[PDB]
RNA sequence: GAUGUCGGCUCAUCACAUCCUGGGGCUGAAGUAGGUCCCAAGGGUAUGGCUGUUCGCCAUUUAAAGUGGUACGCGAGCUGGGUUUAGAACGUCGUGAGACAGUUCGGUCCCUAUCUGCCGUGGGCGCUGGAGAACUGAGGGGGGCUGCUCCUAGUACGAGAGGACCGGAGUGGACGCAUCACUGGUGUUCGGGUUGUCAUGCCAAUGGCACUGCCCGGUAGCUAAAUGCGGAAGAGAUAAGUGCUGAAAGCAUCUAAGCACGAAACUUGCCCCGAGAUGAGUUCUCCCUGACCCUUUAAGGGUCCUGAAGGAACGUUGAAGACGACGACGUUGAUAGGCCGGGUGUGUAAGCGCAGCGAUGCGUUGAGCUAACCGGUACUAAUGAACCGUGAGGCUUAACC
RNA sequence: AAUUCCUUGUCGGGUAAGUUCCGACCUGCACGAAUGGCGUAAUGAUGGCCAGGCUGUCUCCACCCGAGACUCAGUGAAAUU
RNA sequence: CACAGGUGGUCAGGUAGAGAAUACCAAGGCGCUUGAGAGAACUCGGGUGAAGGAACUAGGCAAAAUGGUGCCGUAACUUC
RNA sequence: AGCGUCGAGUCGGCCUGCGCGGAAGAU
RNA sequence: AGGACCGAACCGACUAAUGUUGAAAAAUUAGCGGAUGACUUGUGGCUGGGGGUGAAAGGCCAAUCAAACCGGGAGAUAGCU
């Protein structure tokens, strides 16, 4: 209880940006081919965000090279290098799953101007 | 199903070995009034523990 | 998480549109072929005009599934379908000479190299 | 298994509980002292206090919420006029128990249940 | 020999190159030494140890009598751990977490979980008859018991609907993934019996 | 004066004439891979298409898809396709009623378990003064499957083609145990959207009902598809088999004396139960240190005084639970509820203001509300008592003091 | 073939695989012309077969809401023997 | 049997609706003559379900699904 | 057997007593 | 116009589950067919047992049908138990 909140506490991220459902975001994740260590990009929607101290998770969704592919990154993983809000997304909901039934113009989030 | 053999009524006593019922250990007393009464619960007249409750 | 039955999607141009799993390879009771397993399919439907027909019976690798792959923090990957990539039945490397589509890091072997290089993007 | 689950079902659905229940408050809240089984009163509980807590805050949105809650002006009027300020002070435990022994139909385990400056 | 903790919970601990770990967290308090048994006296080595806290008013004489001849405070229990040859103890000595400084793997005891009265369904992965195509009353129900006039019974063992869980498990051969003696923490990979709070015992692994 | 009969489903259990995996002899055994016979029952031992099928053929798997017994195991466990009631038709036979070891379409499967058995779970008494614990381990149960890849090594072997033993490492399938950190399901007890209608005087705001009205999300818990772990090594005694030394029988001979090796079988090792193990065991600790009477005088029966250790009961309860049971707590108190703070979820409440003819939008505002969660907190309820359990614990013999 | 025993005849189609189905062949065990023959649009809670959609039918079950089952109080059966 | 059965005629409010369907209500009438707890297996009646989608089975049995109005549009075959 | 050797038994039929293998099954 | 179409009342009874000492000696629940007709329904009437009636199932004729029910021949007869 306060055993393991003091254990996750020490190894939360400090620097996680603001974001919210509906933002797009950039994830850099760090790909290992072998020896060679480098970043991957991953850009799309966040469709759900699951709050909870060190285990957070967020889902982004993405339409790569002709398919829809959501990735669930652990936001505390060091797997994730860097987050950053490329546009403010305006929805209604904390889960947008309605997306998934969506393609092209009809899957557009309106941007949050604030 | 059904008994094949009419059961005894040794057999029906036996089975009954657990039927009896156990008396209340022992009653409290309330401290005012002197009422009996079951532990924890108010007494006939409305007290419990010294204090008219109801 | 494909199973005898399955319909998928084919990541490839080996003119195949549609097969069907009909076996999951690998052992006694094998319940679930996923990202990376070797299949057997039918195909059930294809282009005219193509490597492959109508009917054919061979192996295939999945390298999509809505089910998706854990990877070793904990994230997930999930794909909107399940694809898989027709191979020679007997060699077992792919009939296609052009991958659609994203692959995963899961088919980095020995094996599946020619799709890894094919394919347009490796998540 | 019902592990770490809250909330007595009492032989009922949903609608009927919350029903139930609310007639219940509404009751306690009138008379202040009510009989009933003992498992329902210890649910009472439940629904009475967080009542009283909302009525220590006299507002046009918390007496909205007492009505949705209780769907009785007078009871809400109670609530936040006279068992709010009598309990300004006080830090939960607004109810007691008193258990008073077995229903005469049925055997019913009984209890009075009381705000507690009765 | 091993150590009594209690269950705190479940966590992960990442590594720097982006493995997430499920660890159980064992708080595993200073075991005191409240007997130690011989060959001569008691006719096998052990240790008897208690760790924790009892309410003293929850200390019954006798058990405040045990405790007081050893010199130590009551702890919440009492447990044993056999001793091997070269392995020694004296009464009232403390034995920390640190014991297991150099241990790579352990085997960790509870009791699980209490399913109560579980049917063969949940308790022995019995497969359910048909949903339909006729079924009359017998979907979650077990099927045959038996043979026919030969043999003429139902055989011991039967698998039959009955109690689960609520019963002694070990987990064998878990890392232990760290040893913080300063917090008295035990974390090892991967999960462990009994619910959260409930006693664990942990020793080296006998594998 | 009824022993339900085919096939399937569910659940099995044994045999070994062994399908796989293990050990081995012979080979027309180079190797790889086979053949054949011996030992071996530990574990394991396909999914589909067609058909009522069992079977079979076929497709595609697998290390393998064993053969049999069990009322051709299993309908007071399920099914009811086949088959043998009554309806109807075809072919066929018959003048006909009708009929067929022909076909075809349709066509009621009851039982609340007394006893045995079995799975679980209590109560009683016992175990010799009583009590609280920790144990020992007689005995019993569980578990025991295996693929592929890599190294050894393109080495041994082979003209090539191909291609090992032995040993080592990794990673899977199936199965099992646990668990909920993660990924998810559920989540009629949380939040929101929304249709129809009724109500709260009306507006605004809310509530009822319509499968939770319909839906979208989702906390705790439970959970698998989630993720940890397991099968072993080692040891003993062996099977078939292989030997050493060695006579009977000057030789020879694994055997007669003596000695050695030898397998998933056996006994252990691992996990769980376990002293009703009446053969009722052990260890540690705790408690009780009054008086008196009668009498078939004996392990006799009262009386007054005493009431321990501890137990039970009652109450607040639990990740424990059908009930019992088991665990926590009872004011010298966090046992439950409430309350406070936090978290989580939902997604910007109401009211008011502003913009707009208006629906609505914007501000106040990531607002309001928020279950089972976390950290705290005596506000409420866990009572002073009473109850059960006693008062030094048999005889005999031995040893010691 | 609502008729064919041999028979899952044979050939073609459909399926990865089809004793059923559809199209043929004629070797009709044992069709056949008002106890009608062969066709036939429409119709059918009719028989057989295939496909799309759909799904807890199933892989393989999980959780939840209710009514029983369980416990307490009241009443109080039965077959069988 | 104070029994989820059977029994001809007449009357016909409101909102929504094509409606005497259906939902919610009015007038009016009722809560069905054992209750109280608990929140096991299993049975009954329901809700939701990852991935798959008939692999189930004698057989898609059951379930799931479709579902309204207006307009566009609609094949073989046909007794038109 | 050694019979290029040394020092008494040795060979293999027959009949008969008692044993041995042949000999795998399902709670 | 219609033994026309969709669909309540009304009339039926194709499937499934439940129930099977039932709530019920044939039902309940979810679906299902007909629904201006060879329709359905109230009241009354007529047909009588080798007889009736039957869009024909040996169906129905008062929970009874390959010959109703009641009384009688009657203590039929029973080489059977
Ligand atoms: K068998
Ligand atoms: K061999
Ligand atoms: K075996
Ligand atoms: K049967
Ligand atoms: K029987
Ligand atoms: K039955
Ligand atoms: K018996
Ligand atoms: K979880
Ligand atoms: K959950
Ligand atoms: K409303
Ligand atoms: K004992
Ligand atoms: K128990
Ligand atoms: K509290
Ligand atoms: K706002
Ligand atoms: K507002
Ligand atoms: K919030
Ligand atoms: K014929
Ligand atoms: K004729
Ligand atoms: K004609
Ligand atoms: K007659
Ligand atoms: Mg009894
Ligand atoms: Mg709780
Ligand atoms: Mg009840
Ligand atoms: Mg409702
Ligand atoms: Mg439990
Ligand atoms: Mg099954
Ligand atoms: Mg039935
Ligand atoms: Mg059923
Ligand atoms: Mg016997
Ligand atoms: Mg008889
Ligand atoms: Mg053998
Ligand atoms: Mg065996
Ligand atoms: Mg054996
Ligand atoms: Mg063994
Ligand atoms: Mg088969
Ligand atoms: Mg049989
Ligand atoms: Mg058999
Ligand atoms: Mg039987
Ligand atoms: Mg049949
Ligand atoms: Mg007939
Ligand atoms: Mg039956
Ligand atoms: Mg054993
Ligand atoms: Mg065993
Ligand atoms: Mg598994
Ligand atoms: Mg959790
Ligand atoms: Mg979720
Ligand atoms: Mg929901
Ligand atoms: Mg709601
Ligand atoms: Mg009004
Ligand atoms: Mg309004
Ligand atoms: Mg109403
Ligand atoms: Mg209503
Ligand atoms: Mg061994
Ligand atoms: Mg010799
Ligand atoms: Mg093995
Ligand atoms: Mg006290
Ligand atoms: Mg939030
Ligand atoms: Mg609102
Ligand atoms: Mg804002
Ligand atoms: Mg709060
Ligand atoms: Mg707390
Ligand atoms: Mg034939
Ligand atoms: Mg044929
Ligand atoms: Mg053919
Ligand atoms: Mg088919
Ligand atoms: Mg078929
Ligand atoms: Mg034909
Ligand atoms: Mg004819
Ligand atoms: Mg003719
Ligand atoms: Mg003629
Ligand atoms: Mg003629
Ligand atoms: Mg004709
Ligand atoms: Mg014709
Ligand atoms: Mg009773
Ligand atoms: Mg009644
Ligand atoms: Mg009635
Ligand atoms: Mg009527
Ligand atoms: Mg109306
Ligand atoms: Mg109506
Ligand atoms: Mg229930
Ligand atoms: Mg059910
Ligand atoms: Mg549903
Ligand atoms: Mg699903
Ligand atoms: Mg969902
Ligand atoms: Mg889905
Ligand atoms: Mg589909
Ligand atoms: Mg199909
Ligand atoms: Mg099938
Ligand atoms: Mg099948
Ligand atoms: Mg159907
Ligand atoms: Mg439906
Ligand atoms: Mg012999
Ligand atoms: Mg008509
Ligand atoms: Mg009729
Ligand atoms: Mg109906
Ligand atoms: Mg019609
Ligand atoms: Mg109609
Ligand atoms: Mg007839
Ligand atoms: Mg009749
Ligand atoms: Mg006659
Ligand atoms: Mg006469
Ligand atoms: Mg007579």
């Amino acid at each position: 209880s306060n055993i393991i909140k003091q254990l996750e506490q020490e190894q939360m991220k400090q620097d996680v940006p603001s974001f919210r459902p509906g933002d797009t975001v950039e994830v850099k994740v760090w790909v290992v081919e072998g020896s060679k260590k480098r970043l991957q990009a991953f850009e799309g929607v966040v469709i759900a965000i699951r709050n909870r101290g060190l285990h957070s998770a967020f889902t982004v969704r993405k339409i790569s090279n002709g398919e829809g592919v959501e990735r669930v990154f652990q936001t505390h993983s060091p797997v994730v290098d860097s987050i950053s809000v490329k546009r403010r997304g305006a929805v209604r909901k904390a889960k947008l799953y309605y997306l998934r039934e969506r393609t092209g113009k009809a899957a557009r989030i309106k941007e949050r101007l604030n | 199903a059904v008994q094949q053999n009419k059961p005894t009524r040794s057999k029906r006593g036996m089975r009954r070995s657990h039927d009896a019922l156990t008396a209340v250990t022992s009653l409290s007393v309330d401290k005012t009034s002197g009422e009996k009464h079951l532990r924890h619960h108010i007494t006939a007249d409305g007290y419990y523990r010294g204090r008219k409750v109801i | 998480m494909i199973q005898e039955q399955t319909m998928l999607n084919v990541a490839d141009n080996s003119g195949a549109r549609r097969v069907m799993c009909i076996k999951v390879l690998g052992g006694s009771h094998r319940r679930y072929a996923g990202v990376g397993d070797i299949i057997k399919i039918t195909i059930k439907e294809a282009i005219p005009r193509g490597k492959v027909k109508k009917g054919d019976v061979l192996k295939a690798v999945v390298v999509r599934t809505k089910k998706g792959v854990r990877r070793p923090d904990g994230s997930v990957i999930r794909f909107d379908g399940n694809a898989c990539v027709l191979l020679n039945n007997n060699s077992e490397q792919p009939i296609g000479t052009r991958i659609f589509g994203p692959v995963t890091r899961e088919l980095r072997s020995e094996k599946f190299m020619k799709i890894i290089s094919l394919a347009p993007e490796v998540l | 298994m019902r592990h770490r689950k809250s909330g007595r079902q009492l032989n009922r659905n949903s609608s009927h509980r919350q029903a139930m229940f609310r007639n219940m408050a509404g009751s306690l809240v009138r008379h202040e002292i009510i009989k009933t089984t003992l498992p329902k009163a210890k649910e009472l509980r439940r629904v009475v206090e967080p009542l009283i807590t909302l009525a220590k805050t006299d507002s046009v949105a918390n007496r909205r919420l007492a009505f949705a809650r209780t769907r009785d002006n007078e009871i809400v009027a109670k609530l936040f006029n006279e068992l709010g300020p009598r309990f300004a002070s006080r830090a939960g435990g607004y109810t007691r128990i008193l258990k008073c022994g077995f229903r005469a139909g049925d055997n019913a385990p009984m209890a009075y249940i009381e705000l507690v400056d009765r | 020999i091993g150590l009594v903790g209690k269950k705190v919970g479940m966590t992960r601990i990442f590594t720097e190159d982006g493995v997430s770990i499920p660890v159980t967290v064992i708080e595993v308090e200073a075991n005191r030494v409240t007997q130690v048994k011989d060959l001569a006296n008691d006719g096998y080595r052990a240790i008897q140890v208690t760790t924790g806290a009892k309410k003293a008013n929850r200390v019954t004489k006798p058990e405040a009598g045990h405790f007081a001849k050893a010199g130590v405070e009551a702890g919440r229990g009492l447990w044993e751990f056999r001793l091997a040859e070269g392995e020694e103890f004296t009464v009232g000595q403390s034995i920390s977490v640190e014991l297991f400084a150099d241990v790579k793997k352990v085997d960790v005891t509870g009791t699980s979980k209490g399913k109560g009265f579980a049917g063969t369904v949940k308790r022995w992965n019995f497969r359910t008859q048909d949903a339909t195509h006729g079924n009359s009353l017998s979907h979650r129900v077990p099927g045959s018991i038996g043979q026919n006039q030969t043999p003429g019974k139902v055989f011991k063992g039967k698998k039959m609907a009955g109690q689960m869980g609520n019963e002694r498990v070990t987990v064998q051969s878990l890392d232990v993934v760290r040893v913080d003696a300063e917090r008295n923490l035990l974390l090892v990979k991967g999960a462990v019996p009994g619910a959260t709070g409930s006693d664990l015992i942990v020793k080296p692994a006998v594998k």
